């Protein structure tokens, strides 16, 4: 219930402070005000059009890497077993494979952006 | 089965549904594999967190740790399908018959 | 009534799904699975697992971060499709609503849908347990098993979020 | 030993970044197989009551079950509270 | 000088007490004048039902000592 | 005559391999550009109290025309 | 009393209009040097609440420091119009004023102000930073007299 | 009383994320020889109030070629998770109490990072967008790194329990066991508030002003007030992490003073570091953390793991 209303809360703050911005100001909108911002000449094509990621492979290795963080965050409660011995073994193995992901990807110049 | 099951097993349909239609894009593909993984996941934690099956309470994340390298592995060909023909299109993807 | 906000959360969630399963422009797409996501943590979160519900979002969350980047480059138009512009997307999107409608009024009204399985409209806090742990959490203790318990498992995942890397690069080698 | 103290050179002055990550990594495999302590941190974890100690029903012929908390029998803990 | 900023400090240092301290006078004026009591775990939820049954005024935070067994 | 500006090659020696990898390692020379912003916030800022006060000038200043007489 | 307070109200968003000017980061020629000396330390225009921004969506206050050329006006009139209200142009240097030194020339614009309204003209060839900083303030009092709600108040 | 209590917290700091914009602007101008504000108010006390009703009283402008309602759904979306991410602070005692803090603070961290993404890509202008993908970017820069750098520490804690971060530094700061750590993360504080060095959604002297090129009066002032709760609370949550503040149960007022000066202090640091280094190309800043900081954070997880086994020191689960 708690959590619930602070989320209100914050959300209705942040909402009512929108509306007042658009409803207490005087407006005086006509086409040129409005027109997308390109340093002042029109912009020589749509911003809709493509945009090359030439960090792409490194995005993608980062979904990769990022479900390592959920694999490798159980390991406060991990240190609590009797099984030491077998949890950090394969505590260390898990790290140490998301480690040789890192070295194989950056000797195979996998980490440089493309040209 | 209660009434919260019928809502994430529609989900799953909903999904499905969505992953059989395609209308062009195949990113518009893609995110309903990631969504029907998605609802595999939220059936699966209420099932086990609700029967007190400890063991299997890992059982989601290693299903969220193998949605991620199919969910990779899909983008990484969508990088080759667009670096050949500049979109993501299906309709392209027609050299072969069957 | 607050009874039912696992139920509320589960309608929200299956209207993310139709959000992007009637597949509008990606970026759009990839805001209701945002919510999807949001809200599936919520529910999980409302059946004792904080770590699995919070765990998914925080994936899902830089999912579809990448899934945007990969949007405005390899997956835009000079029009962007939103759920009105379209015929076949605003179609689907009308038609999954309509369907959840029905299935809540139903469930809601009678209690009960047969649809292939049976399901029990009484309200989710029905089959909950009623004694209490210990000092622990049993959705902690389950995960933190996977390297205790989970050996074979550790290495079948470890060795495949590893094979992944590899793959990914020679699928876009391009030579 | 004079080859190899080159290459150790050459990446300490190119990469000390890594030669630090190699090196804090190589401790942490080798220093828990040689410390005498890590056997504690097993019997720690092991001493720590998550759970009820169900009592054993007496047939009369368990010696070394104690019948009360306090009796002298059954595993103890001095040496924790000296470690 | 330097030391002209100081106000913009003090001011700004003022308004981050406020949080910690209503938070925790809010919590004394709410539990009796104790801290709120923490539960994390399902054991202490399970004494803190237990004290509000007890306490005979269906409040967790009113304690009940030797003064109510005889 | 002419100077080279960046025409140096670093000593190979163990202390001074070292010292540059402390400095690597522990962002020695970015601390010191931290010391000497450090300094200028205990100097008295060149700032006059304009219109109160005015910057310098001199007869020969060019500025308003005017037409005079004997 | 309805005139007492909008009166006050007036004098509140006026004092905030004024304390809070933020010119757009803009400049064209020489004159820019003298303003980049008007935010230099010893005159230092960010005590008086006066911050650059380089966004004209972020801007209250336009300072055509340099000359016009026809080839640039409409640029200038582009984000002049991009400026969201109340906006106000400050007109810097001879150039920027009637066209200065360049006034008879094919490809000059003979004043900023046939493309733009101009608030407060600054003159020189460039003007001092201080003379330049001598308009902004001028441009303060100007808003502080402004009468938007008692004008209106009896419409 | 709960909501006295939740007022009690956005409205103090929405105060202070003012007059922090004051304390910068007079910092920033002695560090260069000037003075900074000190005309509206004494000592510019009244710059921050100017400012505020000058922004929400001038003309909010929808390009005419925005999205409109993921144009303005982003500035609320911003405002709306800074003020959210101070609930489970303990200062000391938390408004709201939760067993995964740590956890539920990197959830709205990463959700928060959309309030870029669908503000640029929303404004449909070509500086928006590309200020909205430098924040993917740097997001895949520091994600991983931040994750595991604050796994190392919770290691020597137990727990995710902001406020048990507090027992586990009763004795001593944890920035001794791990200063190698708290070098990192203070850096990935600044990569992930897009605080100077690391400013390039924004980039003012790149993209004029990044993924809020189009936003006017209020609605920019939301993006503002979001930028800069948020540095105050990274900073508050580095000082519980690193700094840890002793809590006297009679005394919570002590903990709170003391608490918030090394907040303050390392807000100053922001502003200090802000005036004394240029801007990281955005290619740079993946290539530190990738390769400087993940091999490093590796090795230090796997010592961390290690250490406490090592040497009986496995801090306790509740
Ligand atoms: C999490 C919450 C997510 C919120 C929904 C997503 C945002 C909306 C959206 O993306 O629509 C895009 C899409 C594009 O419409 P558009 O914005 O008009 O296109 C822009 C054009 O330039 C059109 O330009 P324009 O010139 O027409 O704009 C003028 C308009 C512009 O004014 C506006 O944009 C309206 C202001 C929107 C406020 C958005 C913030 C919401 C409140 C804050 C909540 C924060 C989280 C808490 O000003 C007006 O005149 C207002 C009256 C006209 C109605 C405007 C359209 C309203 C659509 C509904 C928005 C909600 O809208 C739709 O097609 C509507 C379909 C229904 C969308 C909702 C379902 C999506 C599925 C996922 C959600 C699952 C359910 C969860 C929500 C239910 C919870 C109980
Ligand atoms: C020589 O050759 C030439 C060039 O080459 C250099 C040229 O370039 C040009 C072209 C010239 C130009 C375009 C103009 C050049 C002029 C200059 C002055 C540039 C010179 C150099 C500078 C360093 C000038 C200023 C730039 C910087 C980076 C100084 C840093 C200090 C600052 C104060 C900037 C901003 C800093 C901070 C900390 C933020 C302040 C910002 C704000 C917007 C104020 C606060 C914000 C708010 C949103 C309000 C706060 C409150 C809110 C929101 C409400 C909260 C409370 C509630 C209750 C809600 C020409 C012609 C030329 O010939
Ligand atoms: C405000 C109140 C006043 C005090 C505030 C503190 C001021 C601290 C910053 C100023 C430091 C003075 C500048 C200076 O001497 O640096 C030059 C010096 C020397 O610069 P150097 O680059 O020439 O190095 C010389 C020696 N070699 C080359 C061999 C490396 O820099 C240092 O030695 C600083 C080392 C400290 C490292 C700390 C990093 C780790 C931090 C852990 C968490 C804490
Ligand atoms: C005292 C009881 C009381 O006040 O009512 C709460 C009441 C009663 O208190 P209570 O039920 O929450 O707690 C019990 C109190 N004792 C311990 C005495 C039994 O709680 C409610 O019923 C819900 C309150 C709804 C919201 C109340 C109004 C909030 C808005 C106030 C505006 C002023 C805020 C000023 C903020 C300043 C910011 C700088
Ligand atoms: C945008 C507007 C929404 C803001 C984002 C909200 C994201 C979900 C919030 C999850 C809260 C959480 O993690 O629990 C914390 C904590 C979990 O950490 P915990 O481990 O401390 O659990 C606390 C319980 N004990 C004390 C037993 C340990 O849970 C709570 O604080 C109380 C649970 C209340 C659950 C109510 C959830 C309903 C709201 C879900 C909204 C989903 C829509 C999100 C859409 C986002 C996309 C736009
Ligand atoms: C170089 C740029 C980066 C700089 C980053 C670091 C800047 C912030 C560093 C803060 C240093 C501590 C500030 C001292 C002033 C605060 C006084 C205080 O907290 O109480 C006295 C504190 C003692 O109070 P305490 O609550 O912190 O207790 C000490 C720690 N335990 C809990 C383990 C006992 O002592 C000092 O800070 C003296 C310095
Ligand atoms: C019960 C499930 C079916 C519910 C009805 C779903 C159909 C909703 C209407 C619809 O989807 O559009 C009709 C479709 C043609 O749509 P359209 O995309 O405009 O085709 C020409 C585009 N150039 O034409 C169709 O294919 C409709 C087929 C039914
Ligand atoms: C003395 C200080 C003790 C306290 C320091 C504690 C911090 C340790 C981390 C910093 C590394 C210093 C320790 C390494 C030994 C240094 C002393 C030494 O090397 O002997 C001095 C001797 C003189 O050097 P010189 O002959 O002039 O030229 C080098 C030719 N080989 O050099 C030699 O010729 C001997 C051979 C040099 C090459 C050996 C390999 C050195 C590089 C390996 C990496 C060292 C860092 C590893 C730890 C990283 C984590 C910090
Ligand atoms: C028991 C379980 C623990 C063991 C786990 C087994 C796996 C260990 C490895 C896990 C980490 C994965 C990375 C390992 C490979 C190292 C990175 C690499 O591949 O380097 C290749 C390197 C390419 O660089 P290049 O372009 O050729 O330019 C430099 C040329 N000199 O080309 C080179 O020149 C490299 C030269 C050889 C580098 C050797 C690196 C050895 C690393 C392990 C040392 C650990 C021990 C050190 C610490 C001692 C204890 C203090
Ligand atoms: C001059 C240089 C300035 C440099 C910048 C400094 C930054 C600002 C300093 C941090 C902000 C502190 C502002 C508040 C300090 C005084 C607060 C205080 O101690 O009050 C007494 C305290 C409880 O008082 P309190 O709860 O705040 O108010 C009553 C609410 N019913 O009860 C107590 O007695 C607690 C013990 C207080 C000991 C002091
Ligand atoms: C795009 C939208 C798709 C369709 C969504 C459904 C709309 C129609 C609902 C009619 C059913 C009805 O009459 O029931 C109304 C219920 C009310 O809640 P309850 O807890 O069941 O209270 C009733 C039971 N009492 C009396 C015991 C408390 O509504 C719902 O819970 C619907 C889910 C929330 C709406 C989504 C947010
Ligand atoms: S008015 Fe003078 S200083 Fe200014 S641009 Fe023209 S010639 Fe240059």
């Amino acid at each position: 219930m708690n959590l619930m209303l602070a989320l209100l809360t914050n959300f209705t703050l942040a909402t009512l402070l929108v509306i007042i911005a658009f409803w207490l100001p005087q407006l005086n909108v006509y086409s040129e005000k409005t027109s997308p911002y390109e340093c002042g000449f029109d912009p020589m094509g749509s911003a809709r059009l493509p945009f090359s990621m030439k960090f792409f492979l490194v995005a993608i290795t980062f979904l990769l890497f990022d479900l390592e963080i959920a694999l490798l965050l159980p390991l406060p409660w991990a240190s609590q077993t009797a099984n030491l011995n077998t949890m950090l073994t394969m505590a260390l193995f898990l790290i140490i494979l998301l480690a040789v992901s890192l070295a194989y990807e950056w000797t195979q110049k996998g980490l440089e952006w493309t040209e | 089965m209660s009434m919260v099951y019928m809502n994430i097993m529609m989900a799953f349909t909903v999904s499905l549904v969505g992953l059989l239609m395609y209308r062009s894009h195949l990113m518009s593909s893609l995110l309903c594999l990631e969504g029907m993984m998605l609802s595999l996941f939220v059936m699966a934690a209420l099932t086990i967190l609700n029967s007190h099956f400890t063991l299997a309470s890992m059982m989601p994340i290693i299903l969220l740790v193998f949605a991620a390298c199919e969910a990779a592995l899909g983008l990484s060909l969508l990088v080759m399908v667009s670096n050949t023909y500049g979109t993501d299109y299906v309709q392209n993807l027609n050299l072969l018959q069957c | 009534m607050m009874l039912y906000i696992v139920f509320i959360l589960s309608v929200i969630f299956v209207m993310g799904f139709v959000g992007f399963s009637s597949k509008p422009s990606p970026i759009y797409g990839g805001l209701g699975l945002i919510v999807s996501g949001g809200v599936g943590c919520g529910i999980v979160l409302n059946f004792g697992g904080s770590f699995l519900g919070l765990m998914v979002f925080l994936i899902y969350l830089g999912g579809m971060m990448v899934v945007f980047g990969y949007t405005t480059a390899m997956a835009t138009e000079q029009y962007p499709e939103i759920w009105l512009s379209n015929k076949a997307v605003l179609g689907a999107f009308v038609t999954g609503l309509l369907m959840e409608f029905f299935m809540v009024y139903y469930v809601l009204k009678d209690k009960e849908v047969e649809v292939v399985f049976e399901f029990n409209g009484l309200g989710d806090w029905v089959i909950y347990d009623t004694g209490d742990s210990g000092f622990f959490s049993e959705e902690a203790m389950g995960i933190a098993a996977l390297y205790s318990y989970g050996t074979w498992l550790v290495i079948v995942t470890g060795w495949s979020l590893l094979i992944g890397v590899v793959v990914i690069m020679e699928i876009t080698r391009g030579n | 030993a004079e080859r190899v103290a080159a290459f150790l050179k050459n990446v300490w002055a190119k990469e000390p970044v890594l030669v630090a990550s190699f090196a804090i990594a190589g401790l942490a495999v080798i220093l828990p197989t040689l410390s005498p302590y890590t056997k504690y941190s097993l019997m720690i974890n092991r001493a720590t009551p998550y759970n009820y100690p169900v009592p054993l029903r007496d047939d009369g012929n368990m010696p070394d079950v104690p019948s009360h908390p306090q009796d002298p029998q059954g595993p103890s803990l001095e040496w924790l509270k000296r470690l | 000088m330097w030391f002209e900023v100081l106000p913009g400090i003090a001011v700004m240092g003022v308004c981050l007490f406020i949080p910690g301290m209503a938070t925790a006078r809010i919590h004394r004026f709410s539990n009796g004048g104790k801290e709120k009591r923490v539960a994390h775990y399902p054991y202490q939820w399970y004494l803190m039902e237990r004290d509000r049954r007890v306490s005979g005024v269906n409040r967790s935070y009113v304690s009940k000592g030797l003064e109510n067994i005889d | 005559t002419y100077k080279y500006v960046n025409l140096r090659e670093p000593s190979m020696d163990m202390k001074s391999v070292t010292d540059r990898a402390a400095q690597t390692l522990l962002w020695t020379e970015l601390i010191r550009g931290l010391g000497m912003t450090l300094s200028y916030l205990f100097r008295e800022p060149a700032t006059i109290n304009y219109p109160f006060e005015k910057g310098p000038l001199s007869p020969r200043f060019r500025g308003e025309h005017a037409l005079r007489r004997y | 009393r309805g005139e007492y307070v909008v009166a006050k109200l007036d004098d509140l968003i006026n004092w905030a209009r004024r304390s809070s000017l933020w010119p757009m980061t803009f400049g064209l020629a020489c004159c820019a040097v003298e303003m980049m000396h008007m935010a230099a330390p010893r005159y230092d225009m960010d005590r008086f609440g006066v911050v650059f921004r380089a966004s004209p969506r972020q801007s209250d206050v336009m300072i055509v420091a340099g000359t016009l050329t026809n080839k640039m006006a409409p640029a200038l009139r582009k984000v002049y119009d991009q400026m969201p209200e109340p906006r106000y142009v400050v007109s810097m240097g001879s150039c920027a004023n009637g066209g200065g030194y360049y006034h008879y020339s094919y490809s000059v614009v003979r004043g900023c102000d046939r493309i733009v309204p101009v608030d407060i003209y600054v003159p020189g060839c460039p003007p001092t930073a201080e003379a330049l900083l001598y308009g902004i303030l001028q441009l303060q009092k100007k808003i502080k007299r402004e009468k938007r709600l008692r004008i209106w108040y009896r419409r | 009383m709960f909501m006295i209590n939740i007022l009690m917290l956005i409205i103090p700091i929405l105060l202070a994320v003012a007059f922090l914009t004051l304390v910068e602007r007079k910092v920033l101008g002695y560090m260069q020889l000037r003075k900074g504000p000190n005309v509206v108010g004494p000592y510019g006390l009244l710059q921050p109030i100017a400012d505020a009703i000058k922004l929400f009283i001038k003309e909010p402008l929808r390009p005419a070629t925005s999205s409109a309602s993921m144009f303005i759904l982003a500035p609320i979306m911003a405002l709306g998770l800074a003020l959210t991410m101070w609930i489970p602070l303990p200062m000391p005692y938390p408004l709201i109490n939760m067993n995964l803090g740590v956890l539920f603070m990197l959830a709205m961290s990463s959700l928060a990072v959309y309030s870029i993404l669908w503000s640029g890509w929303a404004s449909n202008s070509k500086y928006a967008l590309i200020g909205a993908l430098r924040a993917v970017a740097q997001t895949i820069s520091y994600e991983v790194t931040l994750a595991i750098i604050l796994l190392s520490v919770l290691l020597m804690s137990g727990s995710f329990t902001l406020s048990t971060l507090i027992t586990t530094q009763e004795q001593m700061w944890l920035i001794l066991p791990a200063w190698p750590l708290a070098m990192m993360w203070f850096i990935s504080t600044l990569a992930e508030t897009n605080r100077a060095p690391f400013d390039l959604t924004e980039g003012e002297s790149e993209l004029v002003s990044g993924f809020n090129v189009e936003y006017a009066a209020g609605p920019f002032a939301l993006f503002f007030m979001a930028e800069y709760a948020n540095i105050i609370m990274m900073n508050i949550f580095t000082a519980i992490l690193f700094l840890g503040t002793s809590h006297n149960p009679h005394m919570p007022e002590l903990y709170t003073i003391n608490f918030t000066i090394k907040s303050l202090l390392l807000t100053m640091s922001f502003l200090w570091i802000r005036a004394s280094y240029p801007r990281f190309r955005y290619d740079q800043l993946m290539h530190l953390l990738w390769k400087n900081f993940l091999p490093l954070t590796l090795a230090l997880c796997m010592w961390h793991v290690s250490l406490p086994i090592l040497t009986s020191g496995i801090p306790p689960q509740t």
